[PDB]
RNA sequence: ACUAUGCCAGCUGGUGGAUUGCUCGGCUCAGGCGCUGAUGAAGGACGUGCCAAGCUGCGAUAAGCUGUGGGGAGCCGCACGGAGGCGAAGAACCACAGAUUUCCGAAUGAGAAUCUCUCUAACAAUUGCUUCGCGCAAUGAGGAACCCCGAGAACUGAAACAUCUCAGUAUCGGGAGGAACAGAAAACGCAACGUGAUGUCGUUAGUAACCGCGAGUGAACGCGAUACAGCCCAAACCGAAGCCCUCACGGGCAAUGUGGUGUCAGGGCUACCUCUCAUCAGCCGACCGUCUUCACGAAGUCUCUUGGAAUAGAGCGUGAUACAGGGUGACAACCCCGUACUGAAGACCAGUACGCUGUGCGGUAGUGCCAGAGUAGCGGGGGUUGGAUAUCCCUCGCGAAUAACGCAGGCAUCGACUGCGAAGGCUAAACACAACCUGAGACCGAUAGUGAACAAGUAGUGUGAACGAACGCUGCAAAGUACCC
């Protein structure tokens, strides 16, 4: 397909979105922030693009 | 309020300024008299006397004030870790008495002597 | 004064059922969640004009 | 009220760009074109641009390749900052 | 004495997460308060941190900038890390006010799935005024329900079903406000020598009335309360004496009537008598009360015993206009927050009441000068209602009178009697809801209670409309296990 830079941008955040919480937040926070729950992969999930 | 889930919610929800009440401490037969106060705000560089639990009877200078986890560090009231190394023993306020007062600072010390205000 | 209304109580005899009323019991079940944490005895009804 | 130039964009791609074909990498804002590139550089570090290239990033932000005049060293201007 | 594969019951250790205990969440009641938006809201997108994925905050000045007040020796959100910084030049934090406030969004120059295009140019569209120029303005969209105006089912009940019922309900269209709507009688009709704007609450009463007279449906006047408040036009008679914009000049409106008078206590006119009271337009402008926030705030942290820890037991003391509730290493009035008392502020009551300025009320006699028309009313066809020959409304047709007249008093006509003046308009207060602030509880206590105590409208499902979970607890203190194999 064709993106727009709109849609472009989207995309880029939505990978942005994919990282892991930091380890250092992990330390801060005494390991009460572990998991990111809206962590997504691009077969098994599908996005709004 | 009345209501026990309320008062404890409104005690650990408190903004910043309103935690200096919850580092209160009783002040000596002394200072009591000499400012006309029943108890003062702890400050890092008060000496304080330990009047409950395993550190009772300890005096030492006051090191550090959290107004987040509303506790204090005493000199030399700590706990040994596994690694040999010397951590504090956080201390709740209420536990504790301040014998002599760091009046270094001209607000703190005009608060303390007025009889309108509280220190 | 609440003293001196010990005081007088005292005199009169009747001073032993504050005594009586002096203590609270810490219910048990679940009204502490609710509040309702404590009761005490009832002791004496004084009626004035 | 946005700044054109972001910061340098610093990666091995970009070294070689320098070293090689005497072009800076940036970091700009997506809004801005070609032209406000190649001035922004311009003044800024005081050099002559002869070409900018631009691509729209998977970052979210703009990337623009500015190569400089041969009487201007982009190793040089880049040691600077 | 042997016996495996096995059976039943325990024991030790798992698995599992019930139970008990706990509550940062719910549920419900109550008091207060209540609109936002073209000066671009609400909502959304994307950004924004030293390192930053989520949430929160904020907006290219981006977990923030400025001022005043408060507050105070600490701080750098949730978030306990590494580094580093800020704060006595008074930081953090709180209140009020201001600055900044990207893009999409009613979305408004035009187009577009949050981007783009151009004559750096646009209130698009509709509309009022208009210097006829977008020059000055208005509307649009949002909001938890509440409110008003329209459109309007069916399951169901009648033990079938059609009128009836469910129900003017669900749902749909339009729209207002902090409340709305109603409202100063062409009323009532305990018929009176009586009541006196409207809403609401209690009652009248399951009464009157409707109805395959089946099932069902279902008021009102009055009374007791709450709160109270009464006014302005049109016209007669006057006839430019007037209004709007602008600092001003000047412009615009207005004889198709601006303005004065006047409004059943009828008014006007003529001639009198009398008053400065009513009304209306203005100015000033609160107390108290209520809601919320804040300041100050008494008295043990003594002895022995137990314990890791006294907030326990025993002993000795203390305050109390304070023995509500909470915290603190275990049952705490006296250890800490608070609580009683007293005091301060803001908000609502309210631009209200009181006060004041201006205006001038009213009476007699005379006068057929004025007083709202497709109306009142009648007929045809429907809807609606308890409204029955006597509800309210729509539609088609017909159709008056002029106060010496007209309408009503639950069938029609005529007379009498009593009430009242339609076809112009405004109107405070008492009442509804619960977004928001706060308070409360014989409510639930993590399969309960919200779907949601946790990343909750999250993860996840569906092309979409829409659907939608589960997950709470180390410990007094991280002392969160160094060193060695
Ligand atoms: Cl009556
Ligand atoms: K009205
Ligand atoms: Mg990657
Ligand atoms: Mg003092
Ligand atoms: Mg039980
Ligand atoms: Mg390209
Ligand atoms: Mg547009
Ligand atoms: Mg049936
Ligand atoms: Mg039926
Ligand atoms: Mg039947
Ligand atoms: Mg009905
Ligand atoms: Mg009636
Ligand atoms: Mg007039
Ligand atoms: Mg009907
Ligand atoms: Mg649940
Ligand atoms: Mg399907
Ligand atoms: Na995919
Ligand atoms: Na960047
Ligand atoms: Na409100
Ligand atoms: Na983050
Ligand atoms: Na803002
Ligand atoms: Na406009
Ligand atoms: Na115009
Ligand atoms: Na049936
Ligand atoms: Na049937
Ligand atoms: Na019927
Ligand atoms: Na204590
Ligand atoms: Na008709
Ligand atoms: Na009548
Ligand atoms: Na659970």
């Amino acid at each position: 397909g064709k993106k727009s830079k709109a849609t472009k941008k989207r995309l880029a955040k939505l990978d942005n979105q994919n990282s892991r919480v930091p380890a250092w937040v992990m330390l801060k926070t005494d390991r009460e922030v572990q998991r990111n729950h809206k962590r997504r992969h691009w077969r098994r999930n599908d996005t709004d693009e | 309020s009345k209501q026990p889930d309320k008062q404890r919610k409104s005690q650990r929800r408190a903004p910043l300024h309103e935690r200096h009440k919850q580092v209160r401490a009783t002040l000596s037969a002394d200072l009591r008299e000499e400012y006309g106060q029943r108890n003062v705000r702890v400050n890092a560089g008060d000496t304080v006397e330990v009047l409950r639990g395993d550190f009772a009877g300890e005096e030492g200078e006051v090191i550090n004030v959290d107004l987040d986890k509303a506790v204090i560090h005493v000199e030399d009231v700590t706990l040994e870790k596994t690694d040999g190394e010397e951590v504090p023993r956080p201390l709740d306020t209420s536990n504790v008495r301040v014998t002599d007062l760091d009046l270094e600072d001209e607000k703190r010390e005009a608060r303390l002597e007025s009889e309108d205000d509280s220190a | 004064k609440t003293q001196e209304v010990v005081s007088l109580l005292e005199a009169l005899d009747v001073h032993a059922d504050i005594d009586r009323a002096d203590e609270t019991k810490i219910k048990a079940g679940q009204g502490s969640a609710r509040g309702r944490k404590y009761r005490r005895p009832a002791s004496i009804l004084f009626v004035t004009s | 009220s946005w700044d054109v130039i972001k910061h340098p964009h610093v990666t091995e791609k970009a070294m070689n760009d320098m070293d090689f074909q005497n072009k800076l990498q940036f970091a700009v804002d997506d809004r801005a074109s070609k032209g406000e590139v190649a001035d922004a550089v311009e003044e800024q570090y005081d050099v002559t641009v002869e070409q900018v290239n631009t691509q729209n990033t998977m970052d979210g932000e703009k990337k623009a390749v500015v190569r400089l005049s041969e009487d201007d060293d982009a190793q040089e201007v880049a040691s600077r900052i």
